[PDB]
């Protein structure tokens, strides 16, 4: 998935 | 003046750049720096000496207690020699990457987007609104990138200033500069180029595309309201040209660090995500 293949900027966009 | 609603949009990108560009690179620590120290891939080696050619930098660490250390990079020959202050550079590249993608969060019109696309949009303007950013920082007088502590020097070359200008970062950089802006057209440059209804694997074009329209107008308006020097006619038309010609730059430099994370891979998790690197 386009959100699997981006762990840690996903990561980040929830803080 | 502007509606009220531009009024306010200009507000919410302001306190975003505000509370997410650290302009004095204070929190910038931890970071690498250089040491005390067959066909096909020959030509490619050929291509990144070319990539890496003329973004060559001089970086200068003033300290606290009043100590320079200063590290003058190494004149092209050899191999490896070419690539000893990429690590450091990702690290950068990485610190200004979390930032931007901390901008785009606090941003109201971008959080009311499916994930999806905002991963899209980062995705496809990270490197964009980086470069507007350093661009605050930047010194065309010096050709020199002041971010606190350290600074980024420009190393003479061939041909020189006209030799320089025949790289598009280069120019970039000098010609936006020229232009003089004030930190609302810049953040309303960044806003611009995240709502770019036209990157890969946006979903919803048709919002997105609304949504770079408001805030271009709000540029536009703002322009008039605040430059009506019939000097600063065309302003607005000077930064969309500037913008478009950022995209541009933008999709060749992706191919070019490619080519370099190929021969010599350095780029940190967080850049690959954004890059793509396939592995
Ligand atoms: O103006 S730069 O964006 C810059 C980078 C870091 C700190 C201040 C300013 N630009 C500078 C250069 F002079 F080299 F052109 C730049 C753009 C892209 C890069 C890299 O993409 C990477 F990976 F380091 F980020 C690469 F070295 F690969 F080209 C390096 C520098």
């Amino acid at each position: 998935s386009l959100t699997e293949r981006h762990k840690i900027l996903h990561r980040l966009l929830q803080e | 003046g502007l509606t009220e609603e531009q009024r306010m949009m200009i507000r919410e990108l302001m306190d975003a750049q505000m509370k997410t560009f650290d302009t004095t690179f204070s929190h910038f620590k931890n970071f690498r720096l250089p040491g005390v120290l067959s066909r096909e891939e020959a030509a490619k080696w050929s291509q990144v000496r070319k990539d890496l050619c003329s973004l060559k930098v001089s970086l200068q660490l003033r300290g606290e207690d009043g100590s320079v250390w200063n590290y003058k990079p190494p004149a092209d020959s050899g191999g490896k020699e070419i690539f000893s202050l990429l690590p450091h550079m990702a690290d950068m590249s990485t610190y200004m990457f979390k930032g931007i993608i901390s901008f785009a969060k606090v941003i109201s019109y971008f959080r009311d987007l499916p994930i999806e696309d905002q991963i899209s949009l980062l995705k496809g303007a990270a490197f964009e609104l980086s470069q507007l950013r350093f661009n605050t920082v930047f010194n065309a007088e010096t050709g020199t990138w002041e971010c606190g502590r350290l600074s980024y020097c420009l190393e003479d070359t061939a041909g020189g200033f006209q030799q320089l200008l025949l790289e598009p970062m280069l120019k970039f950089h000098y010609m936006l500069k020229k232009l003089q802006l004030h930190e609302e057209e810049y953040v309303l440059m960044q806003a611009i180029s995240l709502f770019s209804p036209d990157r890969p694997g946006v979903l919803q074009h048709r919002v997105v595309d609304q949504l770079q329209e408001q805030f271009a107008i709000t540029l536009k308006s703002y322009i008039e309201c605040n430059r009506p020097q019939p000097a600063h006619r065309f302003l607005f038309l000077k930064i969309m040209a500037m913008l478009t010609e950022l995209r541009s730059i933008n999709a060749q430099h992706t191919q070019r660090l490619l080519r370099i994370q190929d021969i010599h891979p350095f780029a940190t998790p967080l850049m690959q995500e954004l890059f793509g690197i396939t592995g």
